[PDB]
């Protein structure tokens, strides 16, 4: 099983890395192919497209945060990325001022803010254009109510600012609607980002799948994994037609811990647990997975950001026992 | 004695208003009401009375106004209110999971993604227009930091999205990083509203004050406000020009709950603490906060939405037997 990596920004690299150690330890039958786009030079339309051709065999990749429009959007687009999936979930050991939860984030990944369509139309004056249409509002409210029906979930909520962007916020909130009377078996809810963000944080136990254009998601993303315990250990992964590439939840390079083996690898672990769950790996899934939760649960080896004083190499040698105690 | 323009608003906002009223008459304020309508007219634009009040008083007290333009966006260009002032402050004795909260949130208030314009560009296709001009940053920057400067508060921290919208909140942050500059006494620093969003939930002693544009600021300020027990208890003020402010509440009108005595009326009130700040009159604004927050922390009398079951009136009846002191 081929599967390509992006190592990415920050400390990508040292996640990158646990994922290697766990997945030898495990025993895992996929084999890396590493490739480069964070923070190349000219080398850019290069780099992406030895990425598209690895995709168009591999179909499936894994990536660090990777930092005319960025080099994420270019690779989000090239690959036709246009939905990203963060699973805000609990862990059992782990405590926080939220325990228990478990929401689906969906947010669009193709338009809105993050086109850098900006210019100075007068001195001082910059004007910003956030786009949404009909064909990517549309996807990405089908995606959601697919999601929420393959996956057993009661309802999916839009979150939107249409009462100001009543054009634009508008016409995601119309194909949202437009969509939601074909699944008439899932419940369907709206709700201004404002108050749904004071929701989230008073009693997030109210949501299921909440699905919303770019920059709402890049909010809800960080807030709800907040909740859980922090970018630590929140995955997530983003969806084309025929690619899934998965990564972090909250996207951080977290350039402060790199080269002092602080970082905490859960998130990227759990990650790369879904994506051998996406590749029919069921029994190794669960096993790293469940090694990763267990070593949390019992509560002997935890990173700073869990309570802890253990190093991420310590962390990491922890599950990698547990999961050859498994084999 | 000073006279104060009163907007009474919808469903709870008569009893509210009264309430805050009766508070102020027994603490002995120096504060006359007068009562105005700004239900819009055209010719759209508020009622003539109405403006010649606020014109004339400056201090303005307005509670929950129902959505039908909407007359807050209409109030803030009549009055330029390019400030919004929101402090976040936790309840002592209303327990939530966050504890020791003390933020304020500064934001523009004219700007952003609320200008107002958009366009179709082909069918299906819509481009909304977000704006950021040299002097609406300037000036929110300059009120942070004067803000901070009277407040006894030390760190103004900028929040912005300048890696994804380089121009214009680069901008934004160019303007807080030249006020800065001009401020050595307030450390200041810069921060992604994403990072805030996932460290506010998190830590939310690491912050301060908090200045940024529009869309970012109405959101941050509501999430801060569901740390601390939600919009029922949050007050909120704009400032303008030729010395104009409004405080306000931010809750809804709450009709199911209409003049069956069951109205919480923290917020307005506390955002009339804020108007009695702006006016000098520290000390009556000390002793009914003082008032207020007791009430609170003994518990035996919180209104429904604050888990008791206390009417209204009784929940106004103890502040005032206890400010007066
Ligand atoms: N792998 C990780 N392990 C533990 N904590 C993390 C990890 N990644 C991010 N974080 C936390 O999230 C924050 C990410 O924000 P940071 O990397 O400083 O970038 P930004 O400049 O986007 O704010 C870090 O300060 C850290 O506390
Ligand atoms: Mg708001």
């Amino acid at each position: 099983f081929p599967v390509t990596m992006l190592p990415g920004d920050g400390v990508g690299p040292e996640l990158m890395h646990a994922v290697k150690e766990v997945f030898k330890a495990a025993a895992v039958p996929v084999e890396f192919q590493e490739h480069h786009l964070s923070e190349v030079q000219m080398a850019s339309e290069e780099k992406l497209e030895q990425v598209l051709s690895s995709m168009k065999e591999n179909k499936v990749a894994i990536i660090g945060k990777i930092h005319l429009a960025s080099y994420d959007m270019r690779l989000r687009r090239k690959l036709d990325l246009f939905a990203n999936v963060v699973h805000v979930k609990s862990l059992p050991g782990y405590m926080t001022r939220h325990n228990n939860l478990d929401l689906v984030i969906i947010r669009e990944q193709t338009e809105g803010e993050y086109s850098s369509l900006e210019h100075e139309s007068a001195r001082g004056v910059i004007e910003c254009l956030k786009i949404v249409t009909r064909a990517k509002s549309q996807r990405i409210a089908k995606f959601a109510f697919d999601y929420a029906t393959k996956k057993g979930r009661g309802k999916v909520t839009a979150v939107h600012k249409a009462n100001i962007m009543k054009l634009g916020d508008g016409l995601f909130l119309q194909c949202c609607e437009e969509v939601a009377e074909l699944y008439p078996k899932i419940k369907f809810e709206t709700m201004i980002i404002d108050n749904c963000c004071m929701q989230l944080v008073q009693n997030p136990y109210q949501f299921d799948v909440l699905v919303m254009p770019n920059l709402y998601g890049n909010i809800i993303d960080n807030l709800a994994a907040g909740l859980v315990g922090g970018a630590g250990v929140v995955p997530g992964e983003s969806y084309s037609a025929e690619y899934a590439v998965f990564e972090t939840g909250a996207r951080h390079p977290f350039a402060q811990a790199v080269g002092r083996n602080i970082a905490n690898p859960t998130a990227m672990l759990l990650s790369a647990s879904n994506m051998l769950r996406h590749l029919n790996l069921e029994y190794h899934s669960s096993m790293i997975a469940d090694a990763v939760k267990k070593v949390i649960k019992v509560g002997k080896v935890r990173t700073s950001d869990m309570g802890g004083y253990a190093t991420c190499h310590d962390f990491t040698e922890e599950i990698c026992r547990r999961v050859k105690d498994l084999d | 004695v000073q006279t104060v323009t009163l907007i009474p608003g919808d469903g709870i906002g008569p009893e509210i208003s009264a309430a805050v009223m009766k508070i102020f008459d027994a603490a002995k304020a120096p504060i006359q009401w007068e009562e105005r309508n700004v239900t819009a007219i055209q010719g759209w634009m508020i009622p003539s009375e109405a403006k010649e009040s606020m014109d004339k008083n400056k201090m303005g007290l307005k509670g929950p106004l129902k959505t039908p333009p909407s007359m807050n966006l209409l109030l803030r260009k009549t009055f330029d209110l390019y400030a919004n002032v929101r402090p976040c402050v936790s309840i002592e004795g209303y327990k939530t999971p966050y504890t020791d909260v003390n933020i304020v949130t500064i934001r523009e208030n004219t700007e952003g993604e609320y200008s107002g314009i958009e366009h179709v560009i082909v069918d299906g296709v819509v481009a909304s227009i977000k704006l950021i001009t040299e002097g609406a940053s300037k000036r929110i920057a300059e009120f942070a930091f004067e803000y901070a400067r009277n407040n006894h508060r030390s760190n103004v921290t900028a929040v912005h999205k300048a890696n994804i919208m380089r121009m214009s909140d680069g901008l934004f942050l160019q303007k807080c990083r030249e006020v800065a500059e001009s401020c050595k006494d307030i450390k200041f620093n810069e921060m992604y509203l994403d990072t805030v969003c996932l460290n506010m939930v998190q830590d939310p002693s690491q912050f301060d004050v908090l200045v940024m544009p529009n869309l970012y600021g109405d959101i941050l300020s509501d999430l801060c406000a569901g740390l601390i027990g939600g919009l029922g208890v949050t007050p909120s003020g704009n400032i303008g020009a030729n010395g104009v402010a409004i405080f306000e509440s931010v809750h809804g009108t709450a009709p199911d709950i209409a003049g069956k005595d069951m109205a919480n009326p923290t917020a307005l009130l506390l955002s009339a603490v804020m108007m009695l700040r702006h006016m000098g009159l520290f000390d009556h604004a000390a002793r009914i906060e003082a008032a207020c927050f007791a009430t609170i922390k003994d518990g035996k009398s919180l209104t429904k939405d604050l888990g008791g079951n206390a009417k209204c009136s009784d929940f106004t009846e103890e502040i005032c037997r206890r400010v007066k002191d």
